[PDB]
């Protein structure tokens, strides 16, 4: 997260960091969605162009932390993955469309005051909050910046930009399970997703029901933070149909 | 269920310290 | 710079 600020201590409870086991070292973000159920981007898992290709025993799932590098004793819960889903149309060959991937977990996870599941919005959850100068909330333990390292989770708000000048801001093919999300250099806030955030959530909370929903999924950029430039994330509610076949089995 | 609903913050009455920055933008 | 986590993770 480049411009964002720490997090507070169990202010994003679905937050969920995907951790390879040799290097150690971070892999992605993700999202706790159910006890058993853990939400990413696909290409955290597979991505051919620099040939990631990750299988369940490759990876651990680590949950209510908040200190980047430190294991969390008493807190943090580590959790092993019986099996992957990658969106079976998921495009990594030119724009990303489709990035997204479920992980079931061997073992249920215990939720505790630092671990606790986001909802998935509904049809009148995504019309409602996705409109353009809406603002949603991105976590992770990216990059502080493009061109090091955070101590703690990090937090952004960002706005949801206009659907025309997500368009008009890259020579990249944008589609409909795709939205793009920060501020336009006229508005002077700043903030962004970054590499390592990949796979976090971009969550708003219901002026309805005071509940957090996951709307995205940290997907791509170009660079980070840049001026005219917006971070773009996976239209969750697009490929709940997906979702719901994948966990219905 | 109780999804989305943080044992520290919403369980509790508790605000975070930016959660209103999103509720000001939902005009 | 990641702490080592216990063993019982593998
Ligand atoms: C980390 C910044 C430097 N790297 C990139 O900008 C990589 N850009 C590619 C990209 O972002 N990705 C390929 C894997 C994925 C990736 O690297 N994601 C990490 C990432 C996450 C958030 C942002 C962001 N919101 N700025 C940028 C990169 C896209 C290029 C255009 C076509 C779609 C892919
Ligand atoms: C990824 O890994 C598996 C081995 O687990 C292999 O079957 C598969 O074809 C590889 N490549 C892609 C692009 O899926
Ligand atoms: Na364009
Ligand atoms: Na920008």
């Amino acid at each position: 997260i480049v411009e964002g600020s720490d997090a507070e201590i169990g202010m994003s409870p679905w937050q969920v960091m995907l951790f390879r086991k040799s290097p150690q070292e971070l892999l992605c973000g993700a999202s706790l969605i159910s006890d058993r159920w853990v939400l990413t981007a696909a290409h955290c898992l597979l991505y051919p162009p620099w040939d990631k290709n990750f299988t369940e025993n490759d990876l651990l799932v680590r949950i209510g932390k908040h200190s980047r590098t430190r294991y969390e004793r008493n807190i943090e819960k580590i959790s092993m993955l019986e099996k992957i889903y990658i969106h079976p149309r998921y495009n990594w060959r030119e724009n990303l469309d489709r990035d997204i991937a479920l992980m079931k977990l061997k073992k249920p996870v215990a939720f505790s005051d630092y671990i606790h599941p986001v909802c998935l919005p509904d049809r009148e959850t995504a019309a409602s909050l996705l409109q353009a100068g809406y603002k949603g909330r991105v976590t992770g333990w990216g990059n502080l910046k493009e061109t090091g390292q955070p101590s703690v989770l990090q937090v952004v708000n960002l706005p949801i930009v206009e659907r025309p000048v997500c368009k008009d801001s890259t020579r990249i093919r944008i589609t409909d399970n795709m939205f793009c999300a920060g501020y336009k250099p006229d508005e002077g806030k700043r903030g962004d997703a970054c590499e390592g955030d990949s796979g976090g959530p971009f969550v708003m909370k219901s002026p309805f029901n005071n509940r957090w929903y996951q709307m995205g999924i940290v997907s791509w950029g170009e660079g980070c933070d840049r001026d005219g430039k917006y971070g773009f994330y996976t239209h969750v509610f697009r490929l709940k149909k997906w979702i719901q076949k994948v966990i219905d089995q | 269920a109780d999804c989305g609903l943080r044992p520290l913050f919403e369980k509790k009455s508790l605000e975070d310290k930016t959660e209103r920055e999103l509720l000001e933008s939902y005009i | 710079d990641f702490e080592e986590i216990p063993g019982e993770y593998l």
